[PDB]
This record gives structure tokens, sequence and C-alpha cells, in this order.
């Protein structure tokens, strides 16, 4: 199109509205109830603009600019005197009620309405009335609650309920007495809660994770980074100050994680802040676990590693792709074994195998918001994959964006959309061993064992294409039911089918592939999608090794008289019996970790690793992109004495020195270009970020804003004299002031979002290239594998029904948006959100125990009883018992296993 | 504690099928646990969310938008005088000033034995015999601040 | 309904029609009509943005119209006594009949039907017989307090 802009001529895109093409050229409107991600629906009315007729018009006529479409030969004027009168105006009408509270507000800095009342020039006061109050709320451990900071801008509720799908969060009374929240005193039940913070352009909604230790934007380090809760990689801007991590920001990123991120993510990085985190290497000589530095530690490390017979290695898939790296040139890829379980590294390399060989194309997070029917096979995708979930909502509302778009309503008027599309939606079939919080807006809901979820998915599969291996015992209500997934799937334009390692079964995954393929066969544009376990889940599972029962059987043999374990407890992967006898059998346990584990005690060397937040590596997500997360900060700027250093930088050190007797701490790039050389498949990592002679006209990222303060005074009470600045030799980042993050820097690894007069997180608006698209000049990250050209072919192995058999119990994992993930656990403010562990049983099951809600019954695994209190759940079949995967003694391990002696306490 | 009866069900499901929308029953619903309690408690919007199928929060927002469905308790009585702007020209303060002496309580407050409740209400469609004082099943007219104890009186 | 007016089979003609009455709730902003569209759905009585329209997406999306009491009862006259007598009750712009009245502090306050045309002096002295003793015409208001 061809708009006139105070006599500039511009061209836009002619579906958008006034709003966001005047914001994607750069220009400045002030708005709050526009959000690129929610529609609009024109409450605040601040983002009127003068409109002309035609060229030559003189009164024109005030119009909202979100309201307005940019069509062709469109003349407006924003910065003539009537529209901005009008938006002081309203500014003015917005600050009669608003409280004096700007420095006792989280928001301070970080307020998109300060922004707004300064980019309007509005200063002066001329009320002199009183102004109205508000009760607060209790709103959880996550989200602080203060309505009097309201601007009644209708975004929470339009989030929460219309994009998250959520419940308890409503508008309540009427004219200036509206209030926003739950009916109640209670926490917020929706997992995606925390992105009310940046949702909210007010201090309504605050993090009080943040609230609990606070300081402003401008005093936080920020780094990019990526989340490393779950397998899905959200972008983050972890920021901290004083040493400690402070806040976890939402990082845009146009291909996954746009504008949102989940509960785990945002509150579940406590556990770096914990205390008993290891800070110095430690040799543990006798019983005296005495203390080291860097050199000594890797001489010993290194002599006692040179007199052993044979030395292995356990990985983790919570460390980078660079650090098993690193551990697998220390010891030999022979003798390096990845630190999961047989079952679980056979599920992950069977979905790897779909991904990268299946010929169908994975969907990006952002893409899987526009497919037209879903089917979950075994997936629990809100408590495991949450974000794939909230991205699911989006899709299943895309029926009625599609109606509405049929009759003439464009895509941001999401009041007409809601209108039009009243209760029509886009066909889901979730399927689980209970309900799911996706079963609200589900067209379908199966709850099974996952032989039985398995055997649905084959049956599906055999009915979209008969060539597909065929189901022999289904009961006729249930085709039926089948019949009605089929029609839904056929029908569809995109069709997205979504599975994962977390239901604990090979089939279901198997299944999923079959469905993928039929439905490819047919010509659909059907997609796949596969959610991991841990962070780093497909990068361990592309890089590949032994399981961890081949390492526990060398320990145990003697066959390995030394044993390295990189980042793993080694208690959710296997039995803890086991894995303590193997280590005790060892005459030589080093752990490099960063959180102190159970198998600390028996170990005779610890080295400090480092978190996320003070590491450089990269992370392969469950799409298969490649990520790459920086430092944050120095962990010895404030503490001189801690020796926190990579866990490649360890390994490659203690590897020089093992080979040719002295220390080298490398550089990130080195060990990115030993990857990239070794293994031809993880070679795209590469491509991920630049090294670290990145420069943006000749200088570097800027980690802190500009305004960083307190640089001469915050560590004068250690030493009057300040100390060195941290140089950054891995990244292309500076540990200082002195950087670049201007938005349009060429470059894509934006560390956080700021721009003159837009302090907010609408700063976004400025560092992308239109509003609610991508991030400039690229969004960060790159895809390991192209779609295959040929696919796979169909798993005939159909699994047999679940016969319940008498004394053997099946285990139905529960999983847990808030304990499941080892170290959210290990985070403060997680232990009052997780649930009491409960273990979960039939009616039916109940009634033949004989056993009431409540009553504690102990069962016996691995010979040791433990004891947990009944949870009567309705939705599980007989036969199986509940049990809550990734929760203290019950490791992720015991999914799909049987239970034996379940009796009474 | 609450418990819907079982009336009160019946008559939320024959308001129920008159609609192709559950949701539509919500406003009837509401009065008609105001008509059998006198007001709406704590629990009966989780009962109304519960049997319609309508999230606690949509309920809880449409009980809050309406001045005529009570969240708080009230009376046996309540009093709604009529303070628009016809009433206002005949004169309601005198009304007004009458009843604040008798029952010696503010607007919006509730008498100590919860015998009345004074509140004001929109135009009540009576302008012509304004000004107009509206309880539970009476619209008075004509209203002088003499008759007030007289018509207050007849009211247990 | 007793009498087969509304229901199933309308006099032979076999149109399908029923009516339900609904009650507010005490609110004003419900007599607008993309709020008592939205009232009548059960939810808040905020109004909807034109684009779109009540006439294409009324209530829950169907085509939906709302007419007035006068309008809906001026409607059978119109129908039975013809067109163009219609036509020919008030020769103004604005063809056919009002309810029409005043009241506050007048003699005979009530409510009369005039056709279009009429001045607003000949119901002061004519129908509402002027104000009480001692009351001078400082202001007054034609269309409700709006
Ligand atoms: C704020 C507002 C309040 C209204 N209240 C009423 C009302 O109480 N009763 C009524 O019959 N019309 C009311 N109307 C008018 C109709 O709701 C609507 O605007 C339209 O004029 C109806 O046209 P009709 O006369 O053909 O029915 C109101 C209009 C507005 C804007
Ligand atoms: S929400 Fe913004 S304007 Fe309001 S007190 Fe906080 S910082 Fe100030
Ligand atoms: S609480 Fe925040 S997001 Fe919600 S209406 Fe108020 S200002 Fe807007
Ligand atoms: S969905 Fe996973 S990767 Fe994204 S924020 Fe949540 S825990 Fe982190
Ligand atoms: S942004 Fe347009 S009126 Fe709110
Ligand atoms: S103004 Fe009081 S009854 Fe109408
Ligand atoms: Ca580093």
């Amino acid at each position: 199109a061809t708009i006139h802009v105070d006599g500039k001529e511009y061209e836009v895109n002619g579906a958008d509205n006034l709003l966001e093409a005047c914001l994607s050229l750069g220009l400045d409107i002030p708005y709050f109830c526009w959000h690129p991600a929610l529609g609009s629906v024109g409450a605040c009315r601040q983002c009127a603009v003068k409109q002309y007729q035609n060229a030559e018009d003189t009164r024109g006529r005030l119009v909202m600019s979100c309201m307005t479409p940019a069509s062709d030969g469109t003349f407006i004027s924003i910065d003539d005197e009537e529209a901005k009168q009008f938006r002081e105006s309203v500014v003015e009408w917005l600050m009669t009620n608003h409280p004096h509270d700007c420095p006792v507000c989280e928001e301070g800095g970080n307020c998109h309405l300060q922004d707004m009342t300064v980019m309007t020039g509005h200063s002066f006061r001329r009320y002199r009335f009183t102004k109205r109050t508000h009760r607060n709320q209790d709103l959880g451990p996550f989200i602080s609650h203060e309505m009097n900071r309201c601007i009644a801008c209708y975004r929470c509720v339009r989030y929460y309920k219309d994009y998250a799908g959520g419940t308890d969060l409503g508008v309540y009374g009427a004219h200036d007495n509206v209030y926003f929240g739950r009916p109640e005193d209670g926490t917020l039940e929706s997992e995606f809660s925390g992105n009310l913070v940046e949702i909210c352009p007010t201090g309504v909604f605050t993090d009080k994770t943040h609230s609990e230790r606070y300081n402003r934007k401008w005093d936080m380090q920020f780094a990019p980074s990526i989340c490393q809760q779950c397998s899905i990689g959200c972008n983050i801007s972890p920021g901290e100050r004083y040493g400690e991590l402070r806040r976890i920001e939402n990082r845009y990123n146009g291909t996954v994680n746009h504008y949102f991120l989940c509960d785990r993510g945002r509150f579940g990085y406590g556990y770096v802040n914990l205390k008993d985190r290891p800070r110095q290497p430690v040799q543990r000589r006798g019983d005296d676990f005495i203390t080291l530095n860097a050199e000594q530690a890797m001489q010993g490390a290194a002599d006692i590693l040179r007199q052993s017979k044979k030395v292995i290695g356990i990985g983790s898939p919570r460390a980078s792709v660079e650090s098993n790296f690193a551990l697998r040139e220390l010891v030999g890829e022979e003798n390096f074994y990845t630190g999961i379980a047989h079952g679980e590294q056979e599920r992950l390399q069977l979905a790897l195998k779909v991904l990268r060989e299946g010929g169908i194309y994975t969907p990006a997070l952002r893409e899987i918001e526009s497919y037209d029917a879903v089917l979950v096979l075994g997936e629990d995708v809100t408590q495991t994959g949450a974000r794939v979930a909230l991205a699911v909502r989006q899709a299943v509302k895309g029926k009625a964006r599609e109606m509405a778009a049929a009759q003439k309503v464009a895509d941001w008027q999401i009041a007409a959309i809601l209108n039009i599309g009243q209760r029509a939606k886009h066909p889901l079939f979730v399927t689980n061993v209970d309900d799911t919080r996706l079963d609200d807006i589900a067209a379908w809901t199966y709850r099974a064992p996952v032989e039985d979820q398995a055997r649905l998915g084959f049956a599906i599969a055999h009915a979209l294409d008969n060539s597909a291996p065929a189901v022999d015992g289904i009961e006729p209500e249930l085709q039926s039911k089948i019949d009605v997934i089929v029609q839904a799937l056929a029908g569809a334009k995109k069709p997205l089918i979504i599975s994962g390692t977390n239901a604990g079964s090979l089939e279901v995954i198997q299944a999923a592939a079959n469905v993928a393929k039929a439905l490819k066969g047919r010509g659909a544009d059907v997609g796949i999608t596969m959610i991991a376990r841990s962070v780093n889940s497909m990068g361990l599972g592309i890089m590949g090794g032994g399981s961890l029962e081949e390492a526990l059987t060398e320990l145990e043999t003697g066959r390995a008289d030394a044993v390295v374990v990189l980042e793993n407890d080694l208690h959710r992967h296997a039995s803890a019996t086991r894995v303590n006898a193997a280590l005790a059998k060892a005459p030589l346990v080093m752990v490099v970790d960063h959180q102190r584990t159970a198998i600390m005690e028996n170990a005779h060397l610890v080295l400090s690793a480092a978190s996320f937040a003070e590491s450089d590596g990269t992370v392969i997500n469950n799409e298969g992109r490649a990520q790459r997360f920086f430092q944050v900060y120095d962990p010895a700027y404030y503490d001189s004495k801690t020796v926190m250093l990579e866990s490649w930088r360890w390994l490659h050190s203690l590897h020089s020195t093992l080979l040719s007797r002295e220390v080298d701490w490398t550089q990130l790039d080195h060990v990115i270009d030993a990857v990239v050389a070794k293994i031809p498949e993880l070679a795209g990592i590469k491509d991920a970020a630049p090294d670290a002679t990145f420069r943006i006209r000749g200088q570097k990222l800027a980690r802190e804003p500009h305004r960083y303060s307190g640089r001469t005074a915050m560590r004068a009470n250690i030493s009057v004299h300040e100390p060195r600045q941290p140089q950054d030799i891995d990244t292309m980042f500076t540990f200082s002031m002195e950087g670049n993050n201007q938005p349009t820097a060429h470059r894509s690894q934006v560390p956080f979002a700021w721009a003159p007069g837009w302090n907010s997180p609408q700063a976004w608006n400025k560092f992308q290239d239109e509003v609610g698209g991508k991030l400039r000049f690229g969004d960060p990250g790159v895809r390991l594998f192209e779609t295959s050209e040929n696919g796979l072919d169909y798993f005939t192995s159909v699994p047999a029904r679940f016969q319940p058999q008498d004394g053997k119990w099946r285990i139905a994992p529960y999983y847990h948006l808030f304990g499941s993930d080892e170290l959210s656990q290990r985070a403060p403010v997680f232990q009052s959100r997780m649930p009491q562990p409960y273990i979960k049983l039939n009616p039916a099951d109940a009634a033949k125990l004989g056993v009431n809600a409540g009553t504690r019954v102990s069962f016996s695994y691995d010979g040791n009883t433990v004891t947990l209190p009944v949870e009567i759940a309705e939705g599980l079949t007989a036969g199986q018992v509940g049990l809550p995967m990734g929760m203290s003694g019950i490791a992720p391990v015991l999914a799909g296993a049987h239970l034996e002696d379940l009796k009474e306490a | 504690a609450f418990e819907l009866s079982a009336a009160e069900r019946e008559a939320i499901e024959h308001e129920m099928h008159h609609y192709e929308d559950p949701r539509a029953a919500s406003i009837e619903a509401l009065k008609i646990v105001q008509k059998q309690r006198g007001w709406v408690p704590d629990g009966a919007i989780h009962a109304i969310a519960d049997v319609l199928g309508i999230p606690a929060s949509d309920v809880e927002g449409v009980a809050t938008f309406y001045s005529q469905i009570f969240r708080q308790p009230v009376g046996r009585h309540v009093i709604r005088y009529c303070d628009s702007v016809v009433c206002h020209i005949n004169g309601y303060q005198g009304i007004q000033a009458a009843l604040e002496k008798k029952l010696n309580i503010k607007p919006g407050q509730t008498t100590f034995d919860g015998r009345f409740t004074l509140l004001p209400t929109c135009c009540l469609g009576n302008c012509d015999k304004g000004p107009n004082m509206m309880i539970d099943e009476d619209t008075h007219a004509h209203l002088t601040p003499e008759a007030i104890p007289e018509l207050l009186e007849r009211y247990k | 309904t007793e009498a087969g007016l509304l229901g199933k089979n309308i006099m032979g003609t076999g149109f399908d029609f029923e009516l339900f009455v609904h009650t507010g709730a005490g609110r004003y902003i419900c007599g607008e009509e993309t709020a008592l569209i939205n009232s009548l759905e059960g939810r808040r009585a905020n109004p909807r943005s034109k684009p779109p329209f009540p006439a294409t997406s009324g209530a829950w999306g169907k085509p939906t119209c709302v007419n007035n009491v006068e309008t809906l009862c001026n409607v059978p006259a119109i129908l039975a006594n013809g067109v163009e007598w219609y036509q020919n009750i008030s020769k103004s712009k604005d063809a056919g009949t009002k309810l029409m009245g005043f009241s506050g502090r007048v003699k005979n306050p009530g409510l009369w039907e005039l056709p279009f045309g009429t001045t607003a002096r000949e119901i002061l002295e004519d129908y509402a017989g002027g104000m009480r003793d001692g009351l001078k015409f400082k202001a007054w208001q034609p269309g409700g307090a709006g």
C-alpha cells in the first residue's frame, strides 16, 4: 500500500492496521491496549491520528490507528496539534487516579505508562480531587498484585482468557471501578501466568521472585540465553546484579517464543542463586574435603587419571554440546556414555530418526500456530513442553480466525473474530494416561494406557492409509471415534502430529510417525513435533554414546577405574542403589557440576562447573535448531576466590594436562570448530552465532544498559580499588557498558530491548523489522537438518492391549511443570508452588486394596520401600498407578515400568 | 458451604433450554438465586459456574457488573429510591433526608437489625408520578417526607 | 400460545416462531443494540465497534435485528391500514406518529400521541396545561437525559 504520513511517502502492508504499520516504520505513536499477539480492541483511546479524506484536506477526522487499516493512498498525520492534544488528554485522564507509587513500584524504569506519559509531553497536573484505590489480591508466589496502578486497558484479560486459555482472571465492576483479577484469593492456575508481567503496561502484575531481590532495569546485566528447563529452548534474557541472577525476561525470537515464556522457564531460575553450589574445586583426601584453585586441581586430576587403566565419561542432556564433546574428547568416543538410560536413549534416537529422516517437515514453534488440526499422542504438552501447548491453543483458535477472515474481518479485529467464532474451533485430539490441561479446548481426549494410546495412533494411521499395519481388537464406538479423528485430519490443509519421549513408550512415537507418514501420503501439508525431556536432549542424541546402564556395568565389572560425571546427578536415569554401588566400587570419581548432587559424597574430585548464567555454549532444542547461550556475568568479579569455570573449559584443560602436562584454558570458538570438524552432523552449530571477533562497526555488544550505575561503589565494601572489567574472550559480548545495543545494529543476538523513549518490553517493536514479525536481520538460531527427501517406512510392530496383571502395577507418568525438571525443583520458590507427592489410583483399585483418598500406602521398587498419600484419579485405567515423574525419589526413568508390592502402610 | 436446591437447579435448567447458549442464562440464574436467598454468596458463583459450564470469573464479572445483583448480604427489605433528574426536579432530597432520619443509616449501608437497606437506583419508568421508591414488589409514587414513617411501618 | 399465535403452524402458514422474555438487571448501557446483544448472550454489556455490524453478526454471530417497542407497535398500523395512508398522516420529512409528553412540575404530566410537525408549545398549554403556580420557563430537554 501507500500512506502519506506528514507528507512523507511510506510503503506498508495493506492488511496491517495503521498503528502497527506506523510502528514498523519507526514512527512513534502512543498506545496501551494494542498488543501484536493479542489483536485489537480499541479501549485505551491512545493511538489517535488525524486522517484526511484526500490530499488537500484541512479539518480531517480524528481516528483510531489500531482500528484503521493501512489502505492504499491513506493520508494521516501524527504530529499535528489536534492529535497530540487528544493523546495528551488521554494520558492526563489515565493520570487522574494513578497512585504516587513510581519509587516503590517494580515497573519503574520498565513501565509502558511512564514511557507514554513522557512521550506525549504531559508533565503538569491540574487534577486536585481524590484518587480511587483498590485492595490487592494474592495471586500466589509468582505474580504480585497491585490494582491501584491499573489503567483498564484490558490486555491482561485478553491475553489470559483468549490467548492463554485461562479461566480464573476476569474484569469485575463497571465505570472506573473495574477490577482485574481472580474472583477470590488464590494462585493463578495458568502455566503462562508469568507473561502478565510483560503484557500489563503498568505495575499491577509484577514478578514476585524478582521483587524479593529487586533492582531496576538499568542496573541489570543482561545476556541472551536459552532456557534450560525443558527441550523447547525459548530465548530468554537472564539479568543479574551483585553476582546473583535476578530476573528472566522474555527475549524476542520470531521463530520460537516471540512474546511468551512459561512459568517454569520464567520462575525456575532460583537454583543458580543457591548457596550450596560448588564455587571452588574440592578434593577429598582421607575425609577432608580440601579446596584447590584451578591449576593444582587440573594437575592432580590429570595425574590420577594418568595412572588409571581406563577412564569413562558420563555426560548429561543438561550439559551443552561443547561440554559433552569435551568430555567425549577427554575419554574417547568409545568410553563416552550418555547419561540417560537405555529406554530413554532408544526413544530419543527414534524421535531424532523421525525428525531428521522421516521426510516430514518439523515445524517451528511460531509455525505451530498456523496448523488446522492437531493430534497429540501420548505427550502431556502443558506439563513438559508448555509453550507448544500455548501454540496448540493458538492453532485451535485458528478456525475462528479463518471463519472471521472469510467474512471480511481482518486478523487484528480479535473481538469480531471471537464474535464470528463463538464456539467453533479447530480439531484437537489429545491422548494421555489421564486428563490434560488441553482438554478444555480439545475435540477429544483419550485416557488410556500408553499401549492403548499407541494402538489408537496405529488404528488412525491404518484408517488414513491402508498400507499401514492394521489393528485388531478395536471396540466399535472407539472405531467411530477413530473415524471422526480421521475425517478431521483428512479434511485439514495442514495437520500436525505431536508426540514425544515423555510418555515412556517407543510405540507411541512409532504410531505418531506412521500417522504423519499416512497424512503425508495423501498429499497433506502434515507436520510432526517431538517433545524431548532436557534442554540438550536432541544434541546428546545426535552426538550419541552408550547408555547409563553400560557405564554402570563398566564401573561394576572393574574395567573402568575412573569415572567423570558431567553435570549429571545419575539418579534420574538409573536406580540409586546401583549408581551408589558402582560409584563406591570405582576408586576415582570426578564430578564436573554446578549443582550440589548426591553423588558428590562418593566423589573424589568435584570440579565446580558453571551454570547457564556463568557459561556459554550451544544447545539443540526439540526441533533440531542449534542455539547459542552466552555468559551473563563473571562469577569471580565479586568473590575473587571463586573458581567457577565452564564445563568444556574444565574438560579441555584436563585433556591438555593429561596429554602434554600443562593447563590450556581454551576459547569457545576452538571447541565449536572441534565439534564441527569431528562431528559432521553437528556442523550447523557454527552458524548459530558469530564468533568472538564479531563487531558492530568495530565495537562489541554491551551486556548492560547505558545507565548502569554504582560501578565505583558496587564492590567498594570489599576494596575501594575498582577491579578488572571481566574480559570475554569467548563471545562477541562484553561485561560492560562499552558496547553496542542499537536496534538497527546488523546482529541477531539481542541481550535486552531498549530504545530511547521505549524502556518497556515494547522496545522489541523497535528491534523488529515489522512489529509482531521476525527479529530484524534474521532470528537467531539455525536448524541442523533439513527435511529429508525420502521418508521412513511404516512401523509394523503394533503393540498388544494392556492386560492388567495381578501383583504388578504399570507406572503412569504424571508430569508437573513445577517439579519435573530437576534444576527447577532446586529453586526455593518452586517448593511452595509444587504439589505434595501423591500416588494416583483408580477407584476400582482403591476398592480392591480397601484404601481411601489421602491414605499413606507404601510400595517397594529396587529394594526400597517408600510411602506416599493416595489421590483417587477417575480418568486413570484399572491396573495402572499414577506417579509424579521428576520428584525426589521418583525418577522419570520409572515411567512405563512395573511396580511391585502396592499395599497400605 | 453452599448447595443449590433442586428447585433452583430446575429453574436454572428451565431457563437454560430457552437460549441456545448456557452462558445466556447466567443473569437469570443469578436473579433466581437472588430471589431465593436475597443475595448471592461466594459459593453461589462457583455453583452457577459448575452448573452452567462457564468459568467462575465470567459469573463473578456478570454478578459485579449489574447493580441489581447483590454480592454483599442485605436486610429483609431493600429500599431503592429514584435519584435521577426528574425525581430531582420533584425533590428526592427530602425523601432521602427523611429516610436517613428514620433508619439512622447511610445510603449503601444496612440497619443493625437488618430491617432495611437504603439504596439509590436508576430510572424507575415513573417520571410522571415522581418521586418514586422501589421496595421488593411495590413502586411507591407521589412521595412526601411526612408519609415516609407511614410507608416504612407497613413492612416488617 | 394457547391460541396458536406462537409456536408451530401459525394459521397454516408453516412459519416457526417463538418468543421469550428476558428481564434486565439494572444497567443503563444495556439499552444500546450491541450491548443488548452482548448482555443477551450472558456476558458483560460491552458495546461492539463498527465494523462489524449487528445485522451481519448479531446474537451469537447470527443475523439479529433489534427494534423498539414503539416501532414494533407502529408496524401493525402500517401493515394493516396501508402504506400510502400511513404516509398521509403527517405531512413532513418524517412520516408517522410519536408518543409524546412532558414531565416534571407540570399541571398534567402523561403520555399522548402526536403526528410529526407538532410544535413543542402545543403540548405546554393544551395537553400539559402549563406548570404550577409561580414557575418560569427556564429550560427544557426534549429527548430524555441524553
Ligand atoms: C446509550 C444508549 C442507550 C439506549 N437505551 C435505550 C433504551 O433504554 N430503550 C430503547 O428502546 N432504546 C435505547 N437506545 C436506542 C437503541 O438501543 C438503539 O440505539 C437504536 O436506536 C434502536 O433503534 P430502534 O428505535 O429502531 O429500535 C439506546 C441507545 C444508546 C446509544
Ligand atoms: S505502574 Fe508505572 S506509572 Fe504506575 S507507579 Fe509503577 S512505574 Fe509509576
Ligand atoms: S491490570 Fe494491566 S493489563 Fe490489565 S487492564 Fe489493568 S493496566 Fe491493562
Ligand atoms: S516451554 Fe520449556 S524452554 Fe520454554 S520457557 Fe518453559 S521450560 Fe523454558
Ligand atoms: S491502541 Fe488503539 S485505542 Fe488502544
Ligand atoms: S426519573 Fe425517577 S422515575 Fe424516572
Ligand atoms: Ca565465558
